[PDB]
């Protein structure tokens, strides 16, 4: 899952 | 001598949009703070403070009536602070969450976090507001  | 325990929910979804913004972002995702199951948190929540990554405008956002919430569209989970204050004219004023702002791949995304604040020795104008909003006192 894409993460910041 | 007197506690109250008073329950709140920290909630988010997340979709994945069928076509992205023109910024790139993927994803709708809507975030909020509750009362279960009917409860009104208004009658002692004066404000909920959500801090959103610095790469959104206005990061700091606020909300000082219901539905606390914001929606915002994305492309990335991040840490989010979310600081719940009280209508409470002495300590505590406020309580601080970390929430975790994720979104999936799969496509659609609910999450619920069921938090529990106990308040020792309230006003007992803040006692009614407490249990106004559902709140138990206790042991």
């Amino acid at each position: 899952a894409a993460r910041k | 001598q007197c506690t109250v325990q008073v329950r709140l929910e920290l909630g988010h979804r997340a979709q994945l949009r069928k076509k992205p913004t023109t910024e790139g972002f993927t994803h709708d995702w809507m975030v909020f703070v509750r009362g279960p199951e009917q409860c009104d948190i208004q009658h002692f929540v004066e404000k909920v403070v959500f801090w959103l990554h610095d790469s959104f405008p206005k990061p700091r956002r606020v909300c000082k009536e219901p539905p606390y919430k914001v929606e915002e569209s994305g492309y990335a989970g991040f840490i989010m602070p979310i600081e719940v204050h009280f209508k409470n004219k002495e300590e505590p004023r406020k309580v601080c969450f970390t929430y975790d702002l994720f979104l999936n791949l799969e496509g659609n995304l609910n999450h619920l976090r069921c938090e529990k604040l106990t308040f020792n020795n309230p006003t007992t104008e803040f006692r009614y507001k407490l249990l106004r909003a559902g709140g138990v006192m206790v042991m």
